[PDB]
């Protein structure tokens, strides 16, 4: 009964207006690219829109005809068609409405769940912000994988990389980071909340709707937009989902809040951004790329700021994610998008197959900021643990003496603690104990087979017995000297009870 | 509810003669295994939005 | 003992010095056929950068 | 094509690591007998 | 004169003149925007159009659009009041400050000096950095290369240097960032407001800067070189002084220039870059030159792409600068920092009738030890170390002590490694690596000479390992 009355509110209003509009007709369209003739007055990179209610943008304007490039299927479009200016570049809807919402490219919903109701819209071409309105990056963006928050870490403003081959283990580091911020976000302060965005570029819809299905379980589309410009999206649609996402968190970086988003992967959106330009008969480039692909990328990458205080504090940190081949680094996107980043996470299949998960390649992986946005507890363990890794990496290519025997059983025992899961972050705290443990020769005792078994026992141990210290580690954000001895001794009763 | 007896453990151990630990052994790790499940399990189960 | 072992040390260096030899002829030979691609695509695509014009 | 001094550790391959490894292990051990050394030095020369 | 926009692809811009045409190079103001764009010309297509390259966005450009000629190329703002500020490449000022209120205006584009006003006197330029100082040592009025892939230390390395030597230069200076993270031109503004070469309040600035980060059109990463390049030839010519000249990165003029080429009708060039990359970037590295007129340092960060020095860009570069620094990569791995490479690295001024004989004779006995340990080192991978001759262990011993000991803690990395930052003066590095060639140390342990200032600190970190044994 009322399904009808509902289907009559949207009728109720309409749009009657029937606006006197400029237009154009297609002279020619194939490929997915219209060249209009008309549009005199149409603007560069504006949205324009066929006949079918289908959108497109005006990216060549050339003195003869306007070259359009379609967003959505071509069959629809015929010759001697009519495209009408909307006379607005184009943008996309942006706010707190699309929080937990799976939207396209352009911002529509893409999983019924009815309409988008922002109420205002912000165009996806803005320049980054300038060199004044930033400040240097201070608070840690909290990842949950150990090897990232401790040897490799993140803060927030920065612009990471996460770099590997195909099925290394990418998007399972970015679903752990946008999983372990519902313990921010369900707290109390909003300095700590992190809004998340997840920008699904290529990726087939069976993908995003197990990554969206994943986050359900974990209850984390509270704060997270998925963006999907999925495979049989028209290239000019995966070509602007990386901008769409990135202006859906400008939004959050310009009013005060904080805000994540993950590219996924930028490789592809360099293949339609390419597809594009060769079908607008721009002339090629190197491996048949536009000239204009770095451009392409450090124009988005740039928008990933940590504002001052003055312009709200807010910040927005990018996690893009490159697809090297055979682990090619030195690809043409690869060595852009290297240069244009702050720091990098090297996944290696050979340390992937060699049981080491995630694989992130600590010898390689870099974060300009290091010191900076890393908690003193975490900035104090994770410190040693970098010189004993560093050291047994140098003499681990064989397997005598009692110091160098010892120092390659402290390489390993600080590498079987380093592996994890899926989709099981770490609180902070418990990195840090997890660590420290591992760290003060405590370990070296068991076997290298068995600390795994340890790791997980000692976390359910002490997350019940001992809250008080964890939350004591937390609060303070440091191991003073009272929370050293209390760890000391629990490690050293839990070690001989095990 | 719940409120369970602390246990030394290095002191547990002193206490099972040879023909003996190969009970204690497993009744540890038995142990080890259900207090992972209780903390699996959560404080409450959740509530239900009748209205 | 200290013979067997130099004439063990010289019938194994000799096969190390064979099997590197072989290895560096198929690497000779896949060095080659690369060199060769690597000439064909970048003229490649110069030339399709030029008739795209 | 030709080859050159050092080349073994530039490819890094097996090879390179296992060179750097055989390198590093003795290196250590002899800075482990020179710092003996050095502090029987500095115990014998305080008087 | 007012022509009329007729095309927009990219980032470039076809204006119609219906009066006459301007000439290349001129500088064309787009009327209705907001903002104030910049288009440059750059060629003449006949029928009485004009291409041209946009100095910023060409986003909301209408065809039709009218335009002005200025009638001059770029013309920034130059003179003392543009030191402590920022500038675009148009000169206007990014660091909401207010106007930059000079009485000169230059123009970016100008010919280079001719060669009748070539200075020919060089002077060791002494930076306290132990590898630069003994094996590619810089001079005084010299043109300097960092090159280096990503992630091996040109950016702290130059920070290092404007540390050093800008701090304690009586002479102004210029830091023209092209086409580098915008963070990293933060940074260094605030550094700079620390440290004091940038002056807020008074008029005692030391520093101009020019930004042209990779947010940037290729048009303004184009061009933004050349205007910290006019900035710092005034300071050259009329104030008659020394100036400094710090580029970040030189590789980004040469990409910018290649990512427009293709539009503007020119062929390709052996790896995807402009036919003109040879003649487009003398063009700019030959007005940076110490004339007798005044005398320009030219520090210059060159980015190589994917570590591959054989690349066209920085194989053209190599030829334009007196000394070199080739940061390596294979060396940083190892920790020992700054990577500058001891054998990829040279200077001019590196002859014993300019240094001395005794500093150039360390420096080729060092260079030659590192050889001597590379050629060991292909040897050691099947033999092993315990089989070397007694004098080649001796050899591997001095060239690892030599590897680590040229390794240095700066005073802007303190935050990675957390130690202090070292000065080392010439004389003190010379009698260094003299007194560890010639064997008065082959006891102390290697890793006493790791990240220490002169030799006698190796000696005293080598007595605290012992003590603390």
């Amino acid at each position: 009964a009322e399904v009808s009355s509902i289907l009559e509110e949207r009728i109720l209003g309409a749009d009657t207006s029937v606006d006197l509009e400029e237009t154009g007709r297609v002279l020619s369209i194939g490929d997915g690219i219209a060249r209009v003739h008309g549009l005199r007055n149409v603007q560069a990179e504006e949205m324009v829109e066929f006949s079918s209610g289908l959108k497109g943008m005006s990216l060549n304007l050339e003195p003869d005809n306007v070259g359009v490039v379609v967003f959505g299927n071509d069959k629809l479009i015929k010759e001697g068609d009519i495209v009408k200016r909307t006379g607005a570049i184009v943008d996309v809807p942006v706010g707190e409405e699309l929080l937990g919402r799976v939207v396209d490219a352009l911002g529509n919903a893409i999983d019924g769940k009815g309409p988008i109701g922002s109420k205002a819209r912000r165009r996806v071409g803005l320049k980054a912000p300038g060199i004044i309105p930033r400040i240097s990056v201070r608070e840690p963006m909290q990842t949950g994988i150990k090897a990232v928050d401790s040897l490799v870490p993140i803060g927030r403003g920065q612009r990471e990389l996460i770099i590997g081959d195909r099925q290394t283990g990418k998007t399972s580091i970015a679903i752990d980071t946008i999983i372990n911020q519902k313990r921010f976000n369900d707290g109390t302060d909003e300095k700590k909340k992190l809004y998340c965005i997840y920008v699904a570029i290529g990726q087939k819809r069976s993908t995003v709707a197990q990554l969206v299905k994943r986050l359900t379980d974990a209850d984390a589309m509270k704060y997270t937009i998925v963006v999907s410009a999925t495979a049989s999206d028209a290239a000019p649609l995966q070509y602007l989902a990386p901008y769409s996402g990135c202006s859906m968190g400008e939004y959050f970086r310009d009013n005060g809040k904080h805000a994540l988003i993950i590219y996924d992967d930028l490789s592809k959106q360099a293949v339609a951004y390419r597809q594009m330009s060769l079908l607008l008969r721009r002339p090629p480039g190197r491996e048949a790329y536009p000239g204009d692909v770095f451009y392409l990328h450090s124009r988005l990458l740039e928008r990933a700021a940590k504002m001052n205080d003055a312009f709200g504090g807010g910040s927005l940190t990018a996690l893009p994610v490159i697809e090297t081949q055979a682990g090619d680094v030195s690809a043409y996107i690869p060595t852009n998008v290297i240069s244009i980043t702050d720091g990098q996470i090297f996944l290696e299949t050979e340390l992937f197959y060699k049981g080491i998960r995630p694989a992130i390649n600590v010898g390689l992986s870099v974060s300009r900021v290091g010191s900076a946005a890393q908690t003193r507890a975490m900035k104090q363990v994770a410190g040693t643990m970098k010189l004993e890794l560093a050291q047994y990496r140098e003499v681990a290519a064989f397997a005598l003496d009692a110091a160098t025997q010892q120092l390659l059983s402290r390489g390993v025992r600080l590498t079987e603690l380093l592996k994890q899961g899926q989709y099981s972050p770490m609180a902070i705290e418990e990195q840090v104990a997890v660590i420290y443990a591992g760290v003060r020769g405590y370990l070296d005792k068991l076997e290298p087979s068995k600390i795994t078994k340890f790791e997980n026992a000692f976390l359910s141990h002490v997350i019940s017995q001992h809250q008080a210290l964890l939350g004591k580690i937390r609060t303070d954000g440091k191991i003073s000297e009272e929370s050293d001895a209390k760890l000391k001794e629990i490690v050293t009763n839990f070690l001989a009870g095990f | 509810k719940l409120a369970l007896k602390t246990i030394d453990w290095v002191a547990f151990g002193e206490i099972i003669p040879r023909n003996q630990k190969a009970v204690a052994n497993s009744l540890k790790s038995w142990n080890e295994t259900l207090t992972s499940r209780l903390a699996t399990l959560p404080e409450k189960p959740p509530a239900i939005d009748w209205a | 003992s200290t013979t067997s072992e130099q004439s063990a040390r010289m019938t194994a260096m000799d096969n190390a010095s064979k099997n590197a030899s072989e290895m560096i002829d198929k690497l000779t030979l896949t060095f080659n056929r690369t060199r060769q691609a690597v000439i064909t695509k970048e003229l490649i695509e110069i030339i399709s950068g030029a008739a795209a014009l | 094509v030709r080859s050159s001094a050092g080349a073994v550790r530039d490819a890094g391959g097996a090879f390179g690591k296992r060179e750097q490894a055989e390198e590093e292990r003795y290196f250590r051990a002899r800075a482990k007998e020179q710092l003996a050394a050095l502090k029987k030095h500095h115990e014998n020369e305080i008087s | 004169t007012t022509g009329r926009i007729v095309a927009v692809i990219g980032a470039v811009v076809d204006v119609q003149f219906d009066e006459g045409l301007p000439p290349i190079l001129n500088a064309l103001e787009v009327q209705g925007r907001e903002t104030r764009l910049v288009l440059e010309v750059a060629q003449h297509l006949g029928e009485s159009t004009v291409r041209t390259i946009a100095m910023d966005g060409t986003e909301g450009l209408v065809r039709g659009q009218k335009v002005l000629d200025s009638g001059a190329p770029i013309r920034i703002p130059v003179g003392p009041e543009t030191l402590g500020r920022i500038m675009n490449v148009i000169g206007e000022p990014i660091d909401e400050r207010g106007p930059i209120k000079t009485k000169q205006f230059a123009a970016i584009h100008a010919e280079a000096p001719e060669f009748v006003e070539m200075s020919v006197e060089q002077e060791i330029l002494v930076t306290g950095i132990k590898v630069v100082d003994l094996l590619a040592p810089y001079a005084k009025g010299g043109k300097i290369g960092l090159f280096g892939g990503a992630g091996v230390g040109k950016t702290v390395l130059i920070m290092e240097l404007i540390n050093n030597v800008a701090k304690a230069h009586g002479g102004y200076s210029v830091f023209a960032g092209v086409g580098e993270r915008t963070r990293e031109g933060n940074d260094l503004y605030h550094e700079m407001i620390e440290s004091g070469v940038i002056n807020l309040k008074d008029a005692t600035s030391k520093v101009a800067l020019v930004y042209g980060q990779m947010n940037e059109p290729p048009g303004a990463r184009a061009r933004v070189a050349l205007t910290g390049l006019t900035v710092a030839e005034y300071f050259r010519d009329q104030e008659g002084q020394d100036v400094l000249l710090f580029i970040d990165n030189i590789f980004r003029f040469t990409q910018a220039g290649s990512e427009v080429s293709a539009l503007l009708g020119r062929i390709p060039s052996a790896v995807g870059y402009q036919p003109t990359l040879a003649t487009d970037m003398g063009t700019m590295q030959e007005r940076i030159t110490t004339t007798k007129k005044g005398s320009i340092t030219s520090v210059q960060a060159i980015y190589v792409p994917a570590d591959d020095l054989t690349d066209p860009a920085p194989a053209t570069t190599f030829a334009h600068l007196d000394a070199t620094t080739v940061l390596s990569r294979a060396i940083a791995e190892l920790g020992i920092y700054p990577a500058v490479d001891p054998l990829d690295s040279t200077s001019r001024i590196m002859d014993p009738n300019i240094v001395g004989s005794e500093h150039y004779d360390v420096a080729r006995g060092v260079q030659k030890i590192l050889q001597d340990y590379k050629s060991l080192q292909d040897i050691i991978a099947i033999l092993g170390m315990d089989e070397l001759s007694e004098e080649d262990k001796l050899t591997v011993s001095r060239a690892r002590k030599i590897q680590r000991f040229l390794s240095q803690p700066f005073q802007v990395a303190e935050v990675f490694t957390g130690h202090l930052g070292k000065l080392v003066p010439l004389k003190e590095t010379i009698k260094g690596f003299q007194q560890i060639l010639a064997g008065e140390y082959d006891h102390l342990p290697e890793q006493a000479f790791y990240m220490v200032g002169p030799i006698e600190e190796a000696v005293a970190k080598a007595d605290k390992l012992a003590e603390e044994h």
